[PDB]
């Protein structure tokens, strides 16, 4: 099967732009159309991530999850060649991303809009008058962390501690990601769905877990219990004054597991890539689309 | 239907479907022709798209 | 040259590549009945139509490339063509 | 070291992904070897079996191409529950029965599953014309109104892919469904099967929104519980599952207000508002060509998904 997309640049390409795009070989690029020959407009994430002050992340997640992906391998003057990522094939993807997030063995990579700034991943084509930005491919234990940091900065905006939430902290180095103030109507609808889910959580949550954790803060000193600072909250106590029953707790647990998967799919946005056999000396991972 | 203190100049644009004539002198462009290679892009469950 | 009452203009022109590609689509039925051998005349009469389909799809794909080469040549003649009202004064 | 060379000499050559042709009018041996696909059926003789390559291990080759064979499901059902004059490509819905060793299954067309939704309270002309007695369908499910009321109907129906082969048996019918894989027919002359979903149930979601053009537009089913009874709407969307759950909450946000307004969730199990599941992927350029399903005197409009790849998933709740 032939998966190869030649993107013919309508203009030429300068030598420094040749070097800057030749540095980004092996980096995943989204594609508007899945066909054999495309133009440079519609390539990359730079359409919805235009040269403006505010970033709109879920407007780019609406772009990333929809359109097809491609891995940049060969780029010369007047044309750059790509290799499509279709489901049902297996690809080798290299760790060629400027925030050096070390990939785990057989982990999961979730491609993402560039959270560490536009200019951290951008090739400016002055001759072709378009601006190609590159989506960041970071592992899902780090990707979920930076997405929840974005949404916690969203819900902590009217209250404001800032530099701790505004930066991701990795074992290699702590990195500072760019944060919007308004994602538009597409971003507030995400916290609308999340707030509806959290409200139905605080409806159907059981009480035996509260009866465990109240007496276990009052009994045992665990590292999972240090964040309370040895304080049992008042809603926990005034709920635990009511006597317990297992018959309602089974019906609460049977609607808790089904809802938690639906809450997990709320942060599962963006394309998911599954890896295999990643070695740090070759920096490549035999990785197929999930 | 009385006059305000101001006038206005109304600028509009007008598309026109022409029927052009292209001249091009003899031997003005050297070109190299490749080979028309068929491929296999995607095999669906009933049709493969060359 | 000069007129007595020395310049050399070294200029470089670079070629520009032009990729064109159309997509034909052939059903898997008239390939699996194309690979097999027919025994009865009503299956040979279908294998004939199945080789006509793949032949007129391949010939469609190589007709749409000598139709696309002329389109590319005409659309690259149409980009290095400044209009008459500029070249009647410039030339 | 030469025996290993002869072993690799059969293992080296990949499928021809490209082939530089000179003319299409010549139709060479090489482009014929490129376009030829090996068949899955032949006449029962040693020459036709050896030339079809049926005895080859793993795939078919006369003696890896992206083509995976489908896996079929075979269901012995009650012949009064199914109508034999239905279309060939129609999705079916197996009800996980409550009896431990029942040897007869319970499958449901979206017309067959519709008269479960109606009785207790277009399609309804055709769904009442196909099945003259809904009481023989209402006892396949042992407790339908109970299971709907506590919102546990979605995890009891599992979709089993579209029908391909249905032998008209008298008492205990047997049907063949592609439960996963390429939806292709099993017949002696092989022909294409198109997934027929009724038009008043099928609601498009790409046009309900009204420049990125993806390749595959996945098909979704949606069992959603309303006040008039549960519903089965079939969604066509080009976006992923993480997008389909958000846009399905956006699409069904008035109906959550309606279900919260007309009844009150006095129990904790009435909180769930339906669940959806992916039924499989089809091409986005030529999908969902409308057609008709002509029964004896009436015809309901039907939508016909061609080149379907059945891949069912577990239900994702909508809330």
């Amino acid at each position: 099967m032939d998966l190869k997309v030649v993107v013919s640049l309508s203009s030429r390409l300068y030598t420094d732009e040749i070097a800057k795009m030749q540095q980004r070989i092996g980096c995943i690029l989204p594609l508007a159309s899945t066909h054999g020959t495309q133009n440079v407009q519609g390539l990359g994430l730079g359409q919805v991530y235009s040269l403006e002050t505010v970033p709109d992340y879920v407007s780019m997640y609406n772009y990333l999850s929809d359109c097809t992906l491609a891995v940049l391998d060969e780029v010369s003057v007047d044309s750059l060649i790509l290799t499509k990522i279709v489901p049902g094939q297996t690809y080798a993807i290299k760790n060629k991303y400027q925030p050096f997030f070390q990939w785990h063995g057989t982990g999961s990579l979730s491609v993402m809009p560039p959270v560490f700034g536009r200019e951290h991943a951008t090739v400016k084509l002055e001759s072709n008058d378009v601006d190609i930005v590159f989506p960041m491919v970071l592992p899902t234990p780090i990707a979920e962390e930076v997405l929840q940091k974005i949404l916690l900065f969203n819900v902590y905006s009217r209250v404001v501690v800032h530099m701790h939430l505004g930066s991701v902290s990795y074992l290699g180095h702590h990195y500072e990601l760019a944060l919007p103030e308004v994602p538009g109507p597409l971003g507030l609808a995400l916290l609308d769905n999340l707030s509806l889910y959290f409200c139905i959580m605080v409806t159907l949550l059981p009480r035996a877990s509260m009866r465990l954790v109240r007496g276990l803060i009052r009994h045992e000193h665990h590292d999972l219990l240090n964040l309370f600072q040895e304080m049992v909250p008042d809603e926990i106590a005034r709920i635990d004054l009511d006597d317990l029953s297992v018959a309602d707790d089974l019906s609460r647990m049977r609607v808790m597991m089904t809802y938690l998967q639906s809450l997990a799919s709320l942060f599962n946005l963006g394309p998911r890539l599954a890896t295999a056999a990643y070695s740090q000396e070759t920096l490549t991972a035999t990785c197929w689309l999930r | 239907k009385i006059h305000p203190g101001v006038a206005m100049t109304v600028v509009r644009t007008d598309e026109i479907l022409s029927e052009n004539i292209l001249f091009s002198s003899r031997a003005s462009t050297s070109m190299f022709i490749g080979t028309p290679n068929v491929s296999r892009r995607e095999a669906r469950v009933d049709a493969v798209t060359f | 040259p000069t007129i007595a009452h020395q310049r050399t203009f070294i200029v470089v022109k670079n070629c520009h590549k032009h990729h064109i590609s159309t997509e034909m689509e052939l059903s898997m039925l008239d390939l699996e009945i194309l690979h097999s051998i027919p025994e009865t005349p009503v299956e040979y009469a279908e294998y004939v139509g199945a080789v006509k389909t793949v032949a007129s799809a391949l010939q469609f794909g190589v007709d749409a490339l000598e139709r696309g080469l002329i389109n590319t040549v005409l659309s690259v003649k149409l980009r290095h063509a400044p209009p008459m009202f500029i070249l009647q004064t410039l030339a | 070291r030469r025996r290993l060379q002869r072993r690799i000499a059969g293992l080296l050559p990949p499928p021809a992904r490209r082939l530089n042709i000179s003319r299409g009018s010549e139709f060479t041996r090489d482009v014929r070897g490129l376009v030829e696909e090996h068949a899955q059926a032949s006449s029962l003789s040693a020459a036709a079996v050896w030339r079809a390559g049926l005895l080859a291990p793993g795939e078919v080759a006369v003696a890896w191409s992206g083509w995976r064979p489908p896996v079929f499901g075979d269901f012995l059902i009650h012949a009064s529950s199914f109508n034999n004059a239905e279309a060939t490509g129609t999705p079916l819905f197996q009800f996980k029965q409550s009896d431990p060793f029942s040897g007869v299954d319970a499958v449901f067309t979206p017309l067959s599953l519709f008269i479960l939704m109606n009785h207790g309270r277009g399609l309804t002309r055709m769904a009442n014309l196909l099945y003259d007695s809904p009481a023989t369908l209402a006892d396949l499910v042992p407790d339908f109104g109970r299971l709907v009321a506590d919102r546990r109907f979605h995890n009891f129906i599992t979709p089993v892919g579209p029908l391909v082969e249905n032998i008209k048996s008298t008492y205990l019918n047997k049907i063949t469904t592609v439960v996963h894989g390429p939806v292709v027919s099993k017949a002696i002359p092989r022909s294409t099967v198109k997934v027929t979903v009724p038009q008043e149930a099928f609601v498009d979601l790409d046009a309900w929104l009204s420049q990125p053009c993806p390749a595959d537009a996945r098909l979704y089913v949606a069992l959603t519980y309303e006040e008039a009874g549960p519903r089965f709407t079939f969604f066509q969307s080009s976006r992923g599952h993480c997008q389909i759950m958000n846009i399905l909450r956006i699409y069904y946000s008035p109906s959550i207000m309606h279900r919260y307004a007309v009844v009150q969730p006095l129990h904790i199990e009435e909180l769930t508002f339906g669940a959806v599941a992916c039924l499989g992927t089809f091409s986005a350029t030529d999908g969902w060509r409308r057609s008709a399903f002509n029964y004896r005197g009436s015809s309901l409009p039907v939508v016909e998904i061609d080149s379907f790849y059945s891949n069912v998933s577990d239900w994702e709740v909508i809330l």
